[PDB]
RNA sequence: GUUAAGCGACUAAGCGUACACGGUGGAUGCCCUGGCAGUCAGAGGCGAUGAAGGACGUGCUAAUCUGCGAUAAGCGUCGG
RNA sequence: CCCGGCGAGGGGAGUGAAAAAGAACCUGAAACCGUGUACGUACAAGCAGUGGGAGCACGCUUAGGCGUGUGACUGCGUACC
RNA sequence: GUAACGGGGCUAAACCAUGCACCGAAGCUGCGGCAGCGACGCUUAUGCGUUGUUGGGUAGGGGAGCGUUCUGUAAGCCUGCGAAGGUGUGCUGUGAGGCAUGCUGGAGGUAUCAGAAGUGCGAAUGCUGACAUAAGUAACGAUAAAGCGGGUGAAAAGCCCGCUCGCCGGAAGACCAAGGGUUCCUGUCCAACGUUAAUCGGGGCAGGGUGAGUCGACCCCUAAGGCGAGGCCGAAAGGCGU
């Protein structure tokens, strides 16, 4: 099956309106070294609840 | 480098199909 | 003041380019960068870096203060493309567009 | 000798365009539609040019009726005996006077209907 | 001041039209040591003393054109 | 000189009458794709215009009023060869 | 799906007879403008007046025009104080059109009256280039299968080391011939190529690498068959043969 008419830029625009995307909205703060991470994850050298993980 | 370029190939096609029956036959 | 950075010929459709810019029009360069670091895309690498780049253009050249800077304007238009060759079945072929895009951040401490 | 179609078509091209302004989508951007919606509104226009006189008399009866039977008799016989008055005054200024006069229209409704009677 | 009844601006996920500024693309104008049709002259053939046409080589030189042939981008002699 | 991977691409400085003449290089139209500003649009049914017409924005004007853009609501209206 | 008034509704808003009003078309009249054809006058010739009348149109016939590129008038006229071209705005004619001017551009353009045409594009499943849509959709090529630790690096599911796991094993192992022609090995690079990333590659670039009295070609001998001095045939070209 295929179209019988061209459809239009109006139409391409509307049925991507909900096509977009979101952002994390906030980050969180490590108590002891104060760097930036996601909730839940580990920061970038090795700290999770001021606890010192493994830090490979 | 950075620099690019090609050709084509335009062999189109070769027809013989339509195996199935006649639309309005005898 | 006016900064400007560009990035052209990124190897990249415009289209998939789009949805990353608009993540960060019009915020303060502190939090899109750390936005832009959390963001699993592939756009969003190039978009950092034309900020960054952008960011230390103004620092550099033209007055200091980073940290009052946002982002005015951020677009992104169409480059050329590459044309290649791909074999179909019973011996057709078709037409294989390979589309790049050109990235512009104008960052203002205004 | 030889002659180039290059200036000429584009000088065209672009006379025809410019006079589809507002119109929607290929109407106002390419050419092969947007030469037929000129064609076509220049028709409506010419058919419209005369459909507006029907139209307003068509409305200014309709006010000179309303104005009437609030004085107590309607249109038909308002102008029969307007008619039988000799006077000549045409429904664009009637509609007027009734409008924007209400003593000047209650005047010419004794008149006409003295006349009638 | 409180109750009822009536009437009612401010939204834009996106979309339209107009204008401003851009991208892609290679039309238009202006060019020309490239072609086309002629007039007036010239010459109407080259080859067993090895032709037409080629292969391989040849430089301070990797390659490819232009010359040249183990005397190989050249050797002698007479003139400019 | 600066950002970057001793990248690709940029921003300054300098040459030049001109770099919006920077080698993807005279001029650079159209389809097509974007960012910004004004107006309209989430109770409304069809060749998308045409006749009538509030409201809003901007400009001029000595009120008067004009000019430009948009266009709620409403009569008529089934492309071209 | 009401579905045999266009609907709502109607006991007159139905039917018959009589009468007077009004609505209603690009028809007719009023006001302004254009053009054709006559008649009569003036010029007593172009033309200018008085009137009367006409102006829907396919196939088709007749009459007047606009614009484009070249030659003459042209060693003239315009133009670096800004030409052709591109892009806006404002005037103007019944039309094809014309004129003026702001921005871009950076060196050519042509009154007037004549002459000649590769002289005007929306359609031909027309020709050539560029760019859309479906759509950020279908697919990423055998269902033999992968897990972890270390290294290098801007970046490691895929590269290099190590330990496990699985698959083939009259092959998916090892030699040749035909065919290909540097794909072989080392160091360097990641633009393009690899259906993803790539630090890797049969990719880019630069060096290196093939050693024969006995292996094989060449060489001696002939099969099928080819060519063939003289010869026999055949308009020529040629056919068949010792």
């Amino acid at each position: 099956a295929v179209q019988q008419n061209k459809p239009t830029r109006s139409k391409r625009g509307m049925r991507r309106s909900h096509d977009a995307l979101t952002a994390v909205t906030s980050l969180s703060v490590d108590k002891t070294s104060g760097e930036k991470h996601l909730r839940h994850h580990i920061t970038a050298d090795g700290y999770y609840r001021g606890r010192k993980v493994i830090a490979k | 480098v950075a620099v690019t370029v090609y050709e084509a190939w335009r062999q189109l096609g070769y027809k013989g199909s339509w195996w199935w029956p006649r639309i309005r036959g005898p | 003041m006016e900064t400007i950075a560009k990035h052209r010929h990124a190897r990249s459709s415009a289209q998939k380019v789009r949805l990353v810019a608009d993540l960060i029009r019009g915020k303060k360069v502190s939090q899109a960068l750390d936005i832009l670091t959390y963001t699993n895309k592939k756009a969003a690498v190039l978009v950092k870096k034309v900020l960054e780049s952008a960011i230390a253009n103004a620092e550099h050249n033209d007055g200091a203060d980073i940290d009052d800077l946002k982002v005015t304007k951020i677009f992104v238009d169409e480059g050329p493309s590459m044309k290649r060759i791909m074999p179909r079945a019973k011996g057709r072929a078709d037409r294989i567009l390979k589309r790049t895009s050109h990235i512009t951040v104008v960052v203002s401490d205004r | 000798a030889r002659v180039k179609r290059g200036v000429i078509a584009r000088a065209r091209h672009k006379k025809i365009l410019k006079q589809a302004k507002g119109y929607y989508g290929a109407r106002s951007r390419v050419y092969r539609v947007a030469f037929q919606a000129v064609i076509k509104a220049g028709q409506y226009a010419y058919r419209d040019r005369r459909q507006r006189k029907r139209q307003f008399r068509q409305l200014w009866i309709a006010r000179i009726n309303a104005a009437a039977r609030q004085n107590g008799i309607s249109y038909s016989k308002f102008i029969n005996g307007l008619k039988k008055a000799s006077v000549e005054i045409d429904r664009k200024i009637l509609a007027d006077i009734a409008v924007f006069d209400k003593v000047a229209f209650t005047a010419l409704v004794e008149k006409a209907k003295a006349a009638l009677a």
